[PDB]
């Protein structure tokens, strides 16, 4: 199961993870999360964890977030997504989190 | 004498140097260049005037009509830096001159006739100012950017797609396994080349079956979406037709169809039908250099470019720059805006003559393809940044391990840029230690960067601007 | 290693100046230009390569297929007259690279990527050997010559049309009366403009009911069957058709398409449609300037004209040498042979660079057209002879007493001199005292005479051949 | 037969006509002349005396060419037309003489 | 849509708008318009005449023929079925339609003027 | 009624129309002869007059059975055609003669 | 679950399974291996061992690969393919080797 963008690199440490999140923070773009154990590609609408931080302000939010996510959802795949309303469409969407059974 | 029958000189009549034009007038800048002994004003006025309501001689019947408010107007002549033989002509023309959607209309104005007077010894369409009230006439790209990205559920990186070589002569059931073994290896796309239409040695619905077969059994194995621009090219429009049916049929996702050896009555008809059915629609430029390679006659692809997007498509070859076809980069960088965005300023710096708005007509994917490698992939991220499609054809098949190490060697490098990138590195300074670094721990990108190390195209340009 | 991969260079594969061509071959003459260092074998061979089954690196899946058999084969390159920096490569392409029936698919391997290349500053296709298996794939013209001539019932003499103006701007209850009073003075033919498909200031279908309404009413008063090609060039294939098929409902013998500007893929549509519909098609050649009028660059015209009669058409533009637009007489004598005739040996004082057998295909009515007056008259029958159809556009509606005045005058103007030809008179040197003889007695040839007395159109060929 | 516009009035004296020709060169129309001998309603189009009279200036050239083209053509309807380029249509169409057969 | 239904607004009236030129031309507009229909017609420099039959409800398809024929040979340019003549039990639609035509054709060739009836 | 080519020019003498047959002999081509009482654009199959003059070696021939044919036919318009089996097709239709009605 | 060509006769031993090798490089013809856990007849394209063997010269070449392909892949359907790039297609495909749970 190949997860879309990043996939194809080794698992990313929480210290890459966060290098994302400030990416999409540093861009005026809007940190999200979204978790689901069905991944595969007939799947369009991961369950949202919340809904996106339009209020984030730091990239240590989005991380503690994404702990609590997973601690929840330990059995799930996490992706962070970033999002801009301008164009209306999400930014940036990759997999921080596979469950044990991957 | 009931009128003044007889020749007159077309700048009497299609030369205003102090006319205003309309925010709904088409305006063209053509690179004109007179024969010795013409005015500059009067070729000028010459493709003005046959290029909207004027012949060669006066005719009574003018007077039936109210020439004033049809007439096409030259409205400024420049000289061009460096060259005191040619000139720009800016040509306004009135917004009911042209049949709403009709690029074929459009262009039988404005290039129909004018390139061959014998008073013009050479001329070239550089750009045009398309106004917004001629573009709500128009589809524009049957999905675009946004929604193709969501049709696909990939979003923050450049989407990586491959031509099938050899180019012709492969059975249908071996352009499945090839199609197969790179789409299960990593890339989003495959492709039909440009002339795989349909053949003896490979027809088009065996090609088409075996194909699909391919795309679902990649998909369901990588679990990623997967598309093969099926090529519906075609001798007639029922043929073209047929073929984008059937690829409906198979469930692809996606087409592609020449849409310059095919032409723009057929386009239009494909883009409107890619609208009606949920097909993406890939364009690709064959034939286009043989208009736009030339500086001093021809037409610049930048205009091709806004008459593509009007009539839509989902992606259209734009160039590599650094591959082994010609692509200017500022003049690239400029037409890759206009095919994107939705307001584009005028800089002559990069070509582009005038202000553009698109008025909310969706972006089209730029496409980079042809000589291509995995160490070309930090500047192709640089140039063109995420909203692009990277196309390895011989960079994918011609991996020493096969297409799927190829494939795989491809998205690794991608990937690596991108995270790279989004890390705050500067990719264009450090992009040969960032392939590096994914050479350490993928084997198939680092067999890849042995293959075409120092591989590279630099080639004096012969399309550039004016210096 | 599994086989070799990286870049080779194309001439090791590509060029084989031993072989020779089969009949069943396609042959291309390019005039190419090399980039300083690439030899001009290696650029003639990346040519050959990427315009049938190579790209720019080694790629394995060359071994799933015989290479031998579908590789074109660029078999001789030669040096230009007069210029060290440009070669003619001659190159082979074997049949079964080729769709039946598609000069779409044709185009988009001979010309599809390969005008684009950094390695080539410059290509021109100047010549194509279409051999007879596959031309026996296509149509050919809906109805040719001879037939055409029969279903007119017109002998004798070249047949006299006529472009309406102003170009746009005109009512269609104008357009009405001003191709009346052309038809009903003797003109033969009338036309839309190429640019007139529909629009504000006259939609097509009160068009085609007008204009067919004065059709219809100058055949009956004058006794001799008309026409006026209606144009059906139109933004889709369903505009195109439905067009086409009101001008059927209506009577019309003749429809036009800007078949360039509509595109290979509708045109081949259209003149199916014109064989089953027996509707006489003709074509203008809209948009063929931007391709073919630099000697350095492009498509000559003379093998889009072998296209065109591959797929299909009645009538075609092909110059008029001495009027407003471009054409050079050696090359234009030569294409107007490809055009008409069955056989048409290679001449290199003509730009004919292979024997052309037909195999029976029909001949096509060349159409000289733009910037000609009654003083042409004589030598536009030298030129071409009875098989041509002269359009007079300005040189009718801009006759001082109007158009069916005009009309006569170019009508009386004709039959004079094809009269004084058949009497045995050489019209060349002749063709003035011919031309005042009939102003004599026909005071309209008089006064159009009067009007455009010294009116001359002579210019430095652009487009010339090599010396 | 009628023939349209002030075909249910009594026919017009010439001064009558006259003063129709004047009014459309008042309002910068330009005056015609047609006529025919099959004038029913399949017919769009009359013959042109001459052409329309781009130049007139004054309503008696205009009245003088009636008279030549009813002297030329006795057996037919006349009718003066008025035209605007601008509309881009004819403003006016009467007939001024009718054949004796009439 | 919704806004004239609003407790917080009392009464509203739409008395203008502004059309765009860059929306205008995503539409059609007349069929054919006053000029292509002056031309259609071969009429020109008087208004046109029409008449709508009477009484609106109640004739017959051959009665609203004889009285369409009697006004159409008489100089008007056109007649018309009422807005609310569709089809109905006292007068079917094509019946209607075939006695009017009759009445139309008729009428034009006896006066030689192009006449219509609006269907 | 106009007849297509050299219908512009005034009728041909005998002489006019003699060069047109040493024009159509010149070539190789036959010369024939048809006519009719029904001349107008729907008619393509004019009378033959005998059967085109394979045979036929001179103009002359030609002429004698042109004014065989006028003698005949009087009433009738008279063409005279020349005609290639090679293109099959007429390379030359005009009309040599034309009845009191025309 | 029968495998096509060869299915109906008793498993090949690993000579006969050469000899049919042998067969296959001295008619010119490329050998190749391909192999997969889903063997019905829904699937065209098994999975390839590395690629077809355009440089092997012996059948023994061959017979290690097999017997690598087997160890890396003990629970898969192997077969062995030989191919003719002249009519463009495999000239035999036949299973070598069955998974314990067939
Ligand atoms: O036919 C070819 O050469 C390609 O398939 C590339 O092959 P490789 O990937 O093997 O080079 C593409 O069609 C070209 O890139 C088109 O040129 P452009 O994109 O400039 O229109
Ligand atoms: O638009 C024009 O100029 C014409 O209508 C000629 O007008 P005039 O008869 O008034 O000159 C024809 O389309 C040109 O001859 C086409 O050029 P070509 O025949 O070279 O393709
Ligand atoms: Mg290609
Ligand atoms: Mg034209
Ligand atoms: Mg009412």
């Amino acid at each position: 199961m190949h997860t879309e963008t990043f996939s194809y690199l080794p698992p990313l440490t929480d210290e890459e993870i966060k290098k994302q999140v400030e990416y999409i923070l540093k861009n005026g773009w809007i940190p999200g999360i979204e978790y689901t154990d069905e991944p595969g590609p007939h799947n369009s609408y991961w369950s949202f964890w919340k809904l996106p931080f339009f209020n984030a302000e730091t990239a240590e939010e989005v991380m503690e977030e994404l702990e609590a996510c997973r601690e929840a959802n330990p059995d799930c795949y996490i992706k962070i997504t970033g999002y801009d309303n301008i164009r209306q469409g999400q930014v940036l969407s990759f997999v921080a989190y596979r469950p044990h059974h991957h | 004498a009931a009128y003044e029958a007889g020749v007159k000189e077309y700048r009497q009549t299609y030369y205003d140097p102090d006319y205003t034009p309309k925010d709904t007038d088409i305006l063209a800048a053509f690179r004109i260049t007179p024969q010795p002994g013409v005015p500059p004003e009067e070729a000028a006025a010459a493709v003005a005037a046959e290029s909207s309501t004027g012949t060669w001689t006066t005719v009574w019947s003018d007077l039936l009509t109210d020439l004033d408010r049809y007439k096409a107007r030259c409205y400024r002549i420049e000289p061009v830096p460096g060259n005191d033989n040619q000139y720009i002509a800016y040509i306004a023309y009135p917004l009911d001159l042209f049949e709403e959607g009709s690029i074929v209309n459009l262009m039988s104005s404005i290039v129909g006739n004018v390139f061959g007077f014998k008073a013009v010894r050479a001329l070239r369409l550089e750009d045009m100012r398309i106004p917004v009230a001629y573009l709500k006439t128009f589809q524009g790209p049957p999905h675009g950017i946004q929604v193709e990205r969501d049709r696909l559920n990939k979003y923050g990186r450049p989407l990586l797609g491959c031509t099938i070589k050899p180019k012709l002569g492969l059975s249908a059931k071996n352009y499945g396994r090839v199609v197969y073994e790179c789409l299960r290896g990593g890339l989003d796309f495959t492709k039909d080349d440009e002339n795989i239409n349909s053949q003896p040695f490979m027809r088009w619905r065996d090609r088409f079956l075996f194909v699909m077969e391919a795309v679902h059994k990649a998909e369901a194995e990588t679990g990623e979406r997967k598309g093969h621009y099926l090529n519906v090219t075609a001798p007639t429009m029922e043929e073209m037709y047929k073929r984008a049916e059937f690829a409906k049929e198979l469930g692809s996702r996606i087409i592609m169809v020449d849409f310059l050896t095919a032409g723009f009555t057929a386009f239009t008809s494909l883009s409107k039908w890619c609208r009606e059915n949920g097909m993406l629609l890939h364009l690709h430029r064959a034939m286009h250099a043989v208009i736009d390679r030339q500086p001093n006659h021809g037409i610049h692809f930048r205009v091709l470019a806004k008459w593509l997007r009007m009539v839509g498509g989902d992606h259209i070859h734009t160039g590599t720059v650094v591959g082994k076809l010609e692509g200017d980069r500022a003049s690239t960088l400029g037409f890759v805006d206009l095919l994107r965005e939705n307001y584009i300023p005028a800089d002559p710096s990069r070509g582009i003559y005038f202000d553009q708005d698109w008025a909310s007509m969706p972006g089209v994917f730029p496409v980079a393809s042809g000589g291509i490698h995995v160490w070309h992939m930090p500047e192709l991220v640089t140039i063109f940044g995420d909203d692009a499609v990277l196309q390895f054809g011989g960079g994918t098949l011609g991996h020493p391990w096969g297409n799927a190490a190829g494939a795989t060697a491809n998205r690794v490098a991608l990937e690596a840029v991108v995270q790279a990138r989004n890390e705050g590195r500067d990719i264009l300074a450090e992009g040969r230690e960032i392939l590096k670094e994914a050479a350490r721990w993928s084997p198939e990108l680092r067999a890849a960067m042995e293959t075409w190390k120092d591989i590279k195209f630099e080639f004096e340009t012969v399309d550039t601007l004016d210096v």
